[PDB]
């Protein structure tokens, strides 16, 4: 479903991607790892769509369609979701108006309807739930006074109830301990259906006990330079990666 | 052309019974003059297209079917006028409404100006009339009071002009809600002068509605006063969405103890506009709260313009004033001009002012966009969050749906 | 009139006047002196000046009197009595690091950011120019003390001091340069000051002026500050002094990624006015400035405000914000303050505020019912409010003696 | 509801009040809670 084939972004004017590739088909989980500066944000920022990052060479296809021609809302339209490292407060917007507001607009996309208002409820009691959230997020404004713990698990409860096809967890494993890991796991995991897909950009490796990934790939100067299964994360730790541990 | 040539013609028109009242507001008219740039008052505010033009005064006639196709939805009494003229065939009943209104030129009882300048005199001397409307003590009418002002324009070079007049005196208890609409027939550009003067007595409450929604070429002077007497309440609120260039004036006075006031404003000009909000305040007396938040959203290559004089007397203990100054700018040919100014003597007191200036923040719209909502409507939800202390303020959804439909209308991704 | 008397000072050595003073006596003719209802003049009255008779004489002092009116810090300072650079009183600056030269050679000096009437005096009288320089990369050991003593004359004659500096720090250079302020004795006089400074690219400057004199005098100053890029800057201003006090401080950020700092504490008592003003220019992006304004008026004393911040188009990533937060200690005091925004760019962050109030009333009580009495509570809080500029002051013995200074404008008296 | 005064540390504040003459103030300057008020029982 989504295909990275030599890809090269560089932002103002310096090179971070240099020939990324990628393959990922429906029902895998992904992890992307390695140190700072070697592409991880820039990868997660070329797929959410963010407009100071400069594609110079290289292609992302997505459902078959080129993806890097769609603005961010046609990319979420198509299925990609993104849990971003520093989840963002909109202040004076509920995350009923919201939810209620982007379930319809990918709903209209696609081509379906959207739930009745009553039903969108059911829907959200259950995912507050699942993410152990405030019992009054829907009248709350969008992350306005949450911890970055709570903010994480927000945007779980937004994936959920979005539904999309190819979730991308940009870091999103940052600073949160087992427990916080443990409920965004819970979270991730329920979505696995078989067709989704999933990519981890892991901000360290323990979200992984979590959320075990069918393949784990490494980054090295904007390349992915080694792939392998779960196993693989405990080869690397025999090369004494400082990036590797330590959140 | 000689503007104010121009308008001593319109005072001495053929057929015109002014009163000594105007002729004296005339007379200090034509003693002031116009400002120039390098007046403190008009730095930013142009009036090259106004100062060298030509002025007349055509009071045409329209229909009900225009009167409704630009009318707000609302239960109301409606007074509408056009062109500077009341027209009673268009204008609802007001016996048994609970609002005592009259309309001629007398104008024996009118209060002397808060802040006397050049444009309130203009329109109290080109002022064909004076709506007098009072509610009497102890009364809270059911329904507001809409003024409906609809100016046209004339085809040529010629400017055609109303000035508008009203009075609102709200005796002891009582309590109402009045609107103030202005709109355009059509395209043709106009200059509208407005004045309307409060008077609000003890324990009354007046809720002040603006809705400045004039087209883009046309021209709009205004200048209300608010006088409040103790233990009074009043809330003002204006839309100023409308015109080539507008100026706004709310003066008021706080002439009694335990008063509470807000004034409120939303300036939008767009593409080439200058919309200009200020407001005169004077804490003449103690224990009073005044609270105000003006907000501006410049689109490329639009100015808006704020100025907020506040002073607070001696012995005007226990003042506790506040004014707000959030100015969201949309590109960058952008501008905005922000003035406030506090002038206090009186120690035992709490005051303060605050300004701010900057663009959407892009990192929430960009979140809205991930999630799927597309680029209008992500900025439309952002730009009615930055509105909504004020949009809310109107206490009326009804209203408050039509007035958020006229900003949306002026936002950039949405039809600029 | 005070303008026919200032024109007969300048002509009284008409052969020593420069051409560029000549041209700024000119403007100082042309523009004539404000009155209450000219924008910028409302709350400053210049009555007790205009209706003067002045004088312009310059006396001998020695340096025993310069001791007993002196810092007491480790500097190199250079001693201006009565309008004129005295060498008899000032230190040596070979080795020192400043480039210092006295002469009325003003070819090189950059036009003012902001003309106005009382800077134009100044230009036009002031007998000679201070010529310092730092050159690049130079770090000075010891900061530049500028110490002016200026004095009346008996009678009625007001007798009026003139004093001009221009400072360049070179590429890299970085100095401290402090500006002092005294009066020789009680007779009242009238001071006029203007200290302009260039900041070259990666150049530091710390600013710090001490308007220290007498009750009755009239000091009137316009300092400007010029920075190219990647360059810092800090000015703090402690104006206690002079019956009549207006300063102002222009400056243009000429160059992106520059840091920027003007702070300013008032403290007006017994009918005297105290006027802090700010004009600046955002000119080119990246830049972040910050300004602190405080003021304590006491009895029938008025404090002045007056702050403008122009961003110019394109001026992107600009950081601006302004405070000034007003402090009335009794029924007669009064404070005007008019902070003003010119934005012309979008992608900014600009702000200003200014509050006006008295001392925090449920702060002193919580202080009181614990033993301290009511002086010493107010004393306290007094000086946690003036803290936030005071502590800018590094040198210990640098901030005691403002502290002090401050003391004497305290109900306890200290 | 204890009252705040920024600027002014403890020490300054403490030393002022007692050279002068909340259960912790009570304490230090000697006129959970109640273990730290029956400790000034004497």
């Amino acid at each position: 479903m989504l295909s990275i084939k030599d890809l090269h972004v560089s932002v103002e004017d310096k090179a971070i991607l240099r020939g990324l590739s990628l393959d990922v088909h429906p029902g895998e989980v992904h992890a992307i790892m390695g140190p700072n500066g070697s592409g991880k944000s820039t990868l997660s920022a070329t797929l959410a769509g963010r407009e100071d990052y400069e594609v110079t060479g290289g292609t992302v296809e997505f459902k078959g369609k080129d993806l890097l021609a769609l603005s961010p809302e046609d990319r979420a339209g198509e299925g990609i979701f993104m849990a971003f490292q520093y989840p963002v407060e909109i202040p004076g917007v509920s995350n009923q108006f919201f939810l209620q507001t982007a379930l319809n607009a990918v709903r209209s996309y696609r081509g379906q309807e959207t739930l009745d208002r009553f039903d969108f409820q059911d829907l959200m009691e259950e995912k507050i739930a699942l993410l152990k959230m405030p019992e009054d997020l829907l009248t709350r404004s969008v992350n306005v006074g949450f911890s970055g713990g709570e903010k994480k698990r927000n945007d779980i409860l937004q994936m959920a109830v979005l539904e999309p096809e190819l979730c991308i967890l940009d870091e999103s494993d940052s600073g949160l301990d087992i427990d916080a890991l443990k409920v965004v796991a819970d979270g991730v995991n329920s979505l696995r259906d078989g067709k989704r897909s999933f990519i981890i950009v892991t901000h360290y490796q323990r979200i992984l006990d979590y959320i075990k990934p069918d393949y784990v790939h490494v980054l090295y100067q904007g390349r992915i330079v080694k792939s392998g299964d779960f196993t693989l994360v405990k080869q690397l730790e025999e090369q004494g990666y400082g990036w590797l541990t330590e959140q | 052309s000689n503007a104010l040539q121009q308008w001593h013609h319109l005072f001495e028109a053929e057929g015109t019974k002014r009163s000594p009242q105007a002729q004296q507001h005339l007379q200090q008219l034509l003693r002031t003059g116009l400002p120039t740039r390098k007046h403190e008052n008009w730095k930013y505010t142009p009036l090259e297209g106004l100062i060298n033009s030509q002025f007349v005064s055509i009071a045409g006639e329209i229909s009900p079917q225009q009167r409704d196709a630009l009318a707000l939805t609302l239960d109301s009494v409606r007074l509408v006028f056009v062109d500077g003229r009341y027209v009673p065939a268009l204008s609802d009943a007001t016996e048994g409404s609970g609002y005592e209104v009259s309309i001629n030129d007398d104008r024996q009882g009118l209060p002397d100006a808060i802040q006397a300048e050049v444009f309130l005199h203009l329109t109290e001397s080109l002022a064909q009339s004076v709506t007098h409307i009072a509610v009497k003590r102890g009364q809270r009418p059911a329904k507001p009071l809409l003024l409906m002002h609809i100016t046209q324009g004339v085809a040529g070079e010629e400017v055609n002009t109303a000035h508008y007049r009203h009075h609102l005196d709200l005796a002891e208890g009582a309590e109402a809600t009045v609107i103030e609409h202005f709109v355009s027939l059509n395209d043709a550009r106009h200059f509208t002068g407005a004045r309307f003067t409060i008077n609000v007595a003890a324990n009354a409450h007046l809720q002040h509605i603006k809705l400045a929604f004039e087209n883009p070429l046309s021209h709009h002077f205004a200048h209300n006063d608010l006088l409040l007497a103790e233990d009074a309440t009043a809330f003002s609120h204006s839309f100023l969405l409308g015109g080539a260039v507008l100026r706004h004036n709310t003066s008021t006075q706080l002439n009694g103890e335990n008063s509470t006031l807000r004034i409120n404003s939303l300036a939008m000009p767009v593409k080439n506009e200058v919309c200009d909000t200020r407001t005169w305040l004077e804490h003449n007396k103690g224990f009073c709260n005044s609270r105000q938040l003006h907000k501006t959203i410049v689109s490329d290559k639009g100015r808006a313009v704020f100025n907020g004089l506040i002073n607070v007397a001696q012995h005007a203990i226990k003042t506790d004033g506040q004014m707000t100054n959030n100015n969201l700018l949309m590109g960058k040919l952008a501008e905005v001009d922000t003035k406030p100014q506090l002038e206090i003597y009186a120690d035992d007191v709490k005051c303060s002012h605050g300004a701010t200036v900057g663009r959407i923040d892009d990192e929430q719209i960009f979140y809205l966009r991930s999630r799927g909502i597309n680029q209008q409507d992500a900025q439309q939800m952002i730009i009615y969050a930055f509105a909504a202390e004020l949009t809310e303020a109107l206490r009326d959804e009804g209203l408050k749906q039509q007035v958020l439909a006229r900003i949306g209308q002026r936002l950039p991704g949405g039809a600029r």
